[PDB]
RNA sequence: GCCCGCCGCCUGGGGAGUACGGCCGCAAGGCUGAAACUUAAAGGAAUUGGCGGGGGAGCACUACAAGGGGUGGAGCGUGCGGU
RNA sequence: ACGGCUUUUCCGGAGUGUAAAAAGCUCCGGGAAUAAGGGCUGGGCAAGGCCGGUGGCAGCCGCCGCGGUAAUACCGGCGGCCC
């Protein structure tokens, strides 16, 4: 944490903002992470993140979910493209994935790490499980689905300490947003590593637009963003 | 008969119509012989 | 050059019926059905009316056989000038 | 289509006559159920069985494999049928001869059949003359009788 | 599309809408309908190319049209196949 | 490689045990002595880009696929992985 704090200083004076949102952040109107959502802004700049949730940058908040190489066909042979699909978070209450594509490996992973900051969103955490009710932010706190392409995703919640009941991409990015025990079920064909991850995301999305009460905020323990102990 | 309309496809197979008179044809021969 | 060795005996090519299966007329009078190995099916051409050697199958030894080596034109003209076989058999 | 049916409460048994109805088509039950592998198993059920061998035989592989596979015709002893089983192994072919007898076995491949680029064999040997072919092919064992 | 009902049908590709049995029809035919065995795909929608005895636009004397001179027939120089 | 230690287990005894025995259990003497295999090693799927043989042959292969004289995939050596 520590030398993220003094890498966030050190991007922060040698950047040329160029658009407003950049502007507002370079004069220090905006400090917390948590003032650039809800409001209709649109975020064009990676420097706002790295300013501002320096820990994305850590080589363990980032993972490289797949490495696909495509062909389009020529009189003269075959042209050969890399795709690179990859997530980030900070391990807390936010979560980014984004696709990159480029002529060698080397472009496309950085590329595609570079729109990952740029979809960056907040989730919400709890606890709802029948068989633990402990007000801790574990877990989803309520069942939650997505979908992309023929694959439909159901995450329910589950007791602390179970783990994440889910395939090897749903880990690694419900790992990556700060959620430790979880159940699932699926439909379609998850073999689709891009719309796996994709339907992953969406449902993590969804838990914003589940209607709540001042009453469920404390039994389930529901909290936005940071956990804030 | 009954409808397989899979069989009306041509990609690798010859037309369904003519297969369906050779089956006929071959039907016939195998009734006649049934009641000698 | 190599010689018969053991129940091998010569043949002349009749007629080929596809599929890699020849019909060798051979030196004891008979006529064999003769299935070609794909050792040496891969890179020899074979056309009717050649000399080669030919093993019958250990069953049925009368009209089954394999055909092992292909006689070039100077082999069989130099078995022709040494007298090991005739030119009526070749000749039919 | 509309709804599934039938939904009501006191339906029960249209219910269970659909699912019986409908489960006929699948071939995994209907196969168990009339018993047809049974009617049609040389090997009786068994999971291995002894015979002796008739002769030696060769099966080219499909393509586009090349190369020609060793394998032996048998005649199973508990019913006098006979199947063709093939022999694993480097030079496995020399330690069989006519008239042994042997014990065989499934060779493995999807649905208990065949596997591989030898598709008609279902079977493979085991043991010859009540030692063990694996055992002969690497050595620490030799052919009893001589 | 979201919901409340009832009936019919489907369960990898072939063998096969075949064999056997039954009912119906003067006949031609209709309705019902397996197995042994075989096989790793069969099937759908869309993408980039290449091709059409498909359309349009352009171009070239190693294309044509309008022309000038020829080679192909003989003997010889020289290169190639075969013997 | 040096120096030390212990005796579950192993060898020889006394008691107890048992209908009688045998095991077992408590003591005594000797001594590191008496004790590791099976499968796999291209991907799925943990583990070699090493060496020598063979050369679309021999062989492997649940599936996908290897082998056509420069084989990480066959046979063997030396390593390594799982239990
Ligand atoms: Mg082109
Ligand atoms: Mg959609
Ligand atoms: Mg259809
Ligand atoms: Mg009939
Ligand atoms: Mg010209
Ligand atoms: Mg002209
Ligand atoms: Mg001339
Ligand atoms: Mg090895
Ligand atoms: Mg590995
Ligand atoms: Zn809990």
């Amino acid at each position: 944490s520590q030398e993220w704090k003094e890498y966030a200083k050190r991007v922060l004076d040698e950047w040329q903002p160029k658009t407003k949102l950049g502007m507002l952040v370079k004069e220090g109107q905006i400090t917390d992470i948590h003032e650039i959502f809800r409001k209709g802004y649109q975020i064009k700049e990676p420097e706002i993140i790295d300013v501002l949730l320096p820990e994305v940058n850590a080589r363990e908040n980032q993972e490289i979910l797949d490495i696909a190489l495509t062909v389009r066909m020529t009189d003269s042979g075959r042209r050969v493209r890399f795709r690179v699909l990859a997530a980030v978070g900070n391990r807390d209450g936010y979560v980014g994935l984004g696709i990159g594509h480029g002529r060698e490996v080397g472009i496309a992973i950085r590329k595609a790490i570079n729109y990952a900051k740029l979809n960056i969103i907040e989730i919400k955490r709890g606890c709802g499980s029948w068989e633990c009710r402990c007000r801790r932010p574990h877990s989803v706190p309520f069942t939650v689905e997505g979908k992309e392409g023929s694959v439909r995703v159901k995450l329910i919640p589950g007791p602390r300490g179970l783990g994440l009941v889910i395939g090897d991409v749903g880990k690694k990015i419900l790992r990556l947003a700060g959620i430790q025990d979880v159940w699932s079920q699926t439909l379609g064909e998850t073999r689709t590593t891009v719309n796996f991850a994709k339907a992953v995301f969406n449902a993590l999305y969804n838990t914003n637009k589940v209607v709540v009460t001042p009453e469920m905020i404390e039994r389930y323990g529901i909290v936005v963003g940071r956990a804030m102990p | 008969m009954k409808r397989r309309p899979r069989k009306w496809k041509k990609k690798g197979r010859m037309r369904w119509k003519w297969i369906k008179k050779r089956i006929r044809r071959l039907k016939r021969q195998r009734k006649k012989e049934r009641g000698l | 050059v190599p010689l018969p060795e053991g129940n091998q005996l010569f043949g002349v090519v009749e007629q080929a019926l596809g599929a890699g299966w020849m019909d060798v007329r051979c030196e004891d009078g008979k006529i064999r059905r003769c299935r070609i190995p794909g050792k040496l099916r891969r890179r020899v051409w074979i056309r009717v009316g050649d000399l080669v050697i030919v093993q019958p199958w250990p069953v049925q030894s009368d009209k089954r056989g394999d055909i092992v080596y292909r006689y070039t034109q100077t082999q069989v003209d130099w078995l022709l000038r040494k007298g090991k076989i005739t030119q009526e058999f070749l000749t039919g | 289509p509309g709804k599934k049916a039938p939904n009501g409460e006191f339906a029960g048994r249209k219910l269970k006559l659909k699912r019986k109805k409908f489960r006929w088509s699948d071939i995994r039950y209907k196969r168990r159920v009339l018993r047809l592998k049974e009617k049609s198993d040389p090997l009786e059920g068994a999971p291995q069985a002894r015979g002796i061998v008739l002769e030696k035989i060769a099966v080219e592989a499909k393509q586009p494999n090349s190369g020609m596979r060793k394998a032996v015709r048998v005649q199973l002893i508990k019913n006098g049928k006979v199947v063709t089983a093939f022999c694993p192994g480097d030079g496995a072919i020399k330690f069989i001869d006519e008239h042994d007898e042997v014990i065989i076995e499934g060779i493995g491949g999807p649905k208990g059949g065949s596997m591989g680029d030898i598709p008609g064999i279902r079977y493979k040997v085991v043991k010859v003359n009540r030692v063990s072919l694996k055992e002969l092919v690497k050595g620490r064992k030799e052919k009893p009788r001589r």
